[PDB]
């Protein structure tokens, strides 16, 4: 039955990613400064897929862990590390569109392709400073009888955590890069609808809905896929007996969901489309 | 054996050379000067000189570089496809000396090229002051010339001073340069404007379309426009 | 008395027509029909050379099929190594417009010209300029070196000159043509040479003497680039009507025509093999092809350029050709 | 222009005098050229390749 749907979400997952990544090496024309931070994001979606998702549907399949702590362990790091590297690289690209856009005259200067690669490792260190040393360490480890009754046991491994950590890692990864995408996104809704203005003025006698539907599918394809799971991650934390755990891997599940999603947005480009045909 | 450190020492000197050309190279910008025989280009140049024949300027930190036209059909024209801009110049008032029609007959070739495709145009409407002195108290008239000019009515930004009937001169001049622009894409667009040859605001009227070029491309990149 | 003297001249021009038409014997698709097909040619990129800021115009093997020189809007001129695929110079230029290109016999000059009518001639072993040619009322399309000590190029005035480098005064100037001269090639021993017209012309013309000889008018559109045929009585053109022609210096006419229905682009540049029997030939399809020369038929592609194909030249020991192109990247096919 | 078309006028009759040969002739001496010299073209027919 869901083993069906779960090899469909992989094989989607990753036929889209390498399918991306393949053309960006293939074609000279196709790699750009901006095409880093799009074969970044592919790249670090590919892992996520080829590690968390087969590994979680096992787990969720047979009900029982059948590998050890360290294993499982290392499993969660990895995706706490990819979720959280999935989502800076958008916010980065909504930045460089922002420059792109509202500065002009100094896009050049302002972006190498030597800067481009110190923005990735730097993020990527972030990611994974969140990610590895807090896991790897107890510092994440809850108190109550239940956590460590699993904790003891071998053959389960449920992510209990205390206010601390769900707290930062929430703010770290999602709520920050939020309002960044917003005023972003705001400051060039207004740009572009400045110079459509002038156009009309001019050729009016002679003679806006695509911005909001771009605007409106870019946005709101993320916020519907990462919204809910980091609210109800605060929301169980800080009261407990509210949050069924069903309910939280149902909404972590969902949030897995936006990988397949990203090459249909993110690789749009006609000059995408006639290297796709190619290969 | 020495030869090929020999070698690889020139070429990684000449890749150094080369990298600290690009950056030179990818900053400045490159116009096209063209206009009509006796339309003043002379004039709006050298009076802008302060700041084929070349001419490098500065606006805000910023690195133009313009270039000037030194016959009947032009073949030339293929290496100007990446240029930025192409400034186009005629004379206002030179409509029964015809010339205009011939200017027309120019920036409608100058249009529809086939490696000018995605290049826009800013138009300047020169000798301003001509056109109002021969439509003032003057036995020529514009309808002799252009029969479409009697059914042609006013447009509801005029300065003050000037008869409505220099505005329906200007008007209707610039209303048949955009009747070619218009109908023939949305890739590029025309920008007209109002000069006279000592007009010392000239220059930034560059500066502020450029940026408007360059933006609109970009905004056309990421489908938005 | 215009009226009457043009008359007399369409009743000569027609008295032509007559002669080159009674000597039309038989076809050369006739004579050749027999002659096995030289089979199916596949060729894969060897090198690649990249360093080029902006499009390229032209380019030309040296003389000791190692070394070639290449020209791009950015005004430089870069002298590469093709066995090791590094550079060995590279000389700014004054201005950054430029459209051909040239390399000395001897190996020790190398001149360009372009949008400006200016021809420049650098000492290569000496890199500094060392003579400057000005006379030209239009801009340069093409020039070739004569000797160490003349150059020979067609400018867009409608008219071709011989210069002399030490004087740096014209020689011998050729007038006849109507439309701009966009290219030019030179017999091995130097002593005659043809150009190309925008006006579907192709004349030939004495060194020495300095007058016109035969005109070739087979074409319908502008003429881009001529080729000159190994054996030194034959030469082919390049049209914007995707049609390559062979005439013939002898016979005075057409032999043969070399056009595919799939094909309306033009064609930027013509060249040989050492053995004259491929003639390879640009397109704007941004891609080449390979045709026949006795049997006009198709029998090899070279694509891999992602712009169209501004040069194209093969070696003297006919080893290797290498292609131009606007994507400012050179590649060497074998 | 009385003069261009004088220039035009004896140009063509200098074109018109000139010795000339039937096309098989020329046609047999190319294909003969070509299969002569078809023992020698790399890039038409390994010993080495200075690029390989
Ligand atoms: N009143 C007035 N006179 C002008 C204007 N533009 C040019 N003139 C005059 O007309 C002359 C002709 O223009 P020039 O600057 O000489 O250039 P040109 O003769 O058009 O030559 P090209 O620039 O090569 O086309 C100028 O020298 C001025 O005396 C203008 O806008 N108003
Ligand atoms: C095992 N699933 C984890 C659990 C908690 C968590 C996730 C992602 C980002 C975070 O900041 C988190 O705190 C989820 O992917």
């Amino acid at each position: 039955g869901m083993g069906i749907v779960m090899s469909l979400i992989v094989l989607a997952i990753v036929f889209g990613n390498v399918l991306v990544i393949t053309a960006i090496a293939k074609f000279e024309r196709l790699q750009t400064v901006t095409n880093y931070f799009i074969t970044s994001l592919a790249c670090a979606d590919l892992v996520m897929g080829l590690a968390v998702v087969p590994f979680g549907a096992a787990h969720i399949l047979t009900k029982t862990w059948t590998f050890g702590n360290f294993w499982c362990e290392f499993w969660t790091s990895i995706d706490v590390l990819c979720v959280t590297a999935s989502i800076e690289t958008l916010c980065v690209i909504a930045v460089d569109r922002y420059f792109a856009i509202t500065s002009p005259f100094k896009y050049q200067s302002l972006l190498t392709k030597n800067k481009a690669r110190v923005i990735i490792l730097m993020v990527w260190i972030v990611s994974g400073l969140t990610s590895f040393l807090p896991i790897q360490m107890h510092w994440y480890r809850a108190t109550h009888q239940e956590a460590i009754n699993c904790y003891a046991e071998e053959t389960c491994c449920d992510f209990f955590t205390n206010q601390a950590y769900a707290i930062a890692s929430s703010i770290v990864s999602f709520y920050v890069p939020l309002v960044i995408m917003v005023f972003v996104y705001s400051r060039v809704f207004q740009e572009a609808k400045r110079q459509l203005q002038k156009i009309d003025k001019s050729e009016g006698r002679f003679h806006e809905h695509k911005a909001l539907k771009t605007l409106g599918i870019i946005m709101g394809t993320f916020t519907l896929c990462w919204l809910p799971f980091f609210i109800v991650n605060i929301v169980h934390v800080i009261q407990d007996n509210l949050i069924r755990k069903e309910v939280y891997i149902l909404l972590n599940w969902i949030g897995y969901v936006n990988s397949g999603f990203n090459p249909l947005i993110y690789c749009r480009s006609p000059d995408f489309r006639i290297a796709f045909q190619e290969l | 054996r020495n030869e090929e450190k020999a070698q690889r020492e020139a070429n990684k000197k000449i890749e150094k050379q080369l990298q600290k050309d690009k950056q030179v190279y990818r900053a400045t910008h490159r116009l096209l000067l063209l206009g009509a025989g006796e339309s003043g280009k002379s004039t709006i140049v050298k009076q802008m000189r302060i700041l084929i024949f070349e001419t490098k300027f500065q606006v805000d930190k910023v690195n133009f570089h313009m270039f000037d036209v030194g016959d009947e059909r032009r073949k030339w024209i293929q290496c100007f496809n990446d240029v930025t801009a192409i400034i186009f110049v005629v004379a206002s008032s030179s409509y029964n000396m015809n010339r205009l029609q011939e200017a027309l007959n120019l920036f409608k070739s100058i249009w529809n090229n086939r490696w000018l495709r995605t290049i826009s145009v800013i138009l300047f409407l020169n000798k301003q002051d001509l056109l109002a002195e021969k439509v003032l108290a003057g036995k020529s008239k514009i309808e002799d010339y252009f029969p479409e000019f009697a059914r042609y009515t006013t447009p509801e930004t005029p300065e003050p001073g000037e008869d409505p009937r220099v505005t329906r001169a200007k008007y209707f001049i610039r209303d048949e340069f955009l009747r070619i622009s218009t109908a023939s894409d949305g890739r590029h667009y025309c920008y007209p404007h109002f000069t006279c040859a000592v007009d010392t605001e000239n220059i930034r009227r560059v500066f502020n379309d450029c940026r408007d070029i360059i933006q609109r491309m970009h905004l056309r990149q990421y489908e938005l426009l | 008395e215009l009226d009457q003297l043009r008359q007399e001249a369409e009743q000569l021009k027609n008295q032509i027509r007559d002669a080159r038409k009674a000597c039309a014997d038989a076809t050369l698709s006739q004579i050749t029909n027999n002659i096995d097909p030289v089979g199916r040619i596949q060729m894969r990129t060897r090198r690649t050379l990249r360093g080029h800021l902006a499009k390229i115009y032209a380019m030309h093997w040296g003389t000791d099929s190692r070394l070639l020189v290449s020209a791009s809007q950015d005004g430089k001129l870069i002298i590469w190594d093709s066995y090791t695929t590094n550079k060995v110079h590279a000389i700014p230029l004054r201005s950054s417009w430029v459209m051909t290109c040239a390399y000395a016999p001897s190996g020790n000059y190398v001149a360009c010209g372009g949008l400006d009518n200016i021809c420049s001639i650098y000492n290569l072993k000496t890199v500094r300029v060392s003579r400057e040619l000005a006379g030209h009322t239009g801009y340069l399309s093409c020039c070739r070196f004569l000797d160490d000590n003349q150059i020979v190029t067609s400018s867009g005035d409608t008219t071709c000159a011989l210069w002399d480098i030490e004087t740096g005064q014209q020689t011998t100037t050729f007038t006849g043509h109507t439309g701009d001269v966009m290219s030019l090639s030179l017999a091995p021993d130097t002593r005659l040479f043809v150009s190309g017209a925008c006006d579907a012309s192709a004349k030939l013309w004495d060194v020495r003497e300095g007058m016109c000889r035969q005109t070739f008018t087979g074409h319908e559109s502008d003429i881009n680039a001529i080729c000159f045929f190994p054996n030194g009585n034959a030469f082919a053109t390049g049209s914007d009507d995707a049609t390559c022609r062979l005439f013939d210096l002898r016979a005075d006419q057409e032999l043969m025509t070399y056009s595919h229905d799939n094909i309306i682009c033009g064609i930027t540049s013509v060249s040989f093999s050492k053995s004259g029997r491929l003639l390879l030939a640009g397109y704007d399809d941004f891609n080449c092809n390979v045709w026949d020369a006795l049997k006009a038929d198709r029998a090899g592609v070279l694509a891999g350029h992602d712009n169209r194909v501004s040069c194209l030249g093969v070696t003297d020991d006919g080893m290797a050709v290498a292609t131009g192109s606007w994507d400012s990247f050179l590649k060497i096919w074998n | 222009s009385i003069a261009q078309a004088r220039k035009l006028v004896e140009q063509l009759k200098m074109e018109a005098n000139i010795d000339r040969i039937k096309v098989s002739k020329a046609a047999a001496d190319l294909m003969a050229y070509c299969e002569a010299h078809a023992k020698e073209d790399p890039l038409l027919t390994a010993s080495e390749n200075p690029f390989r």
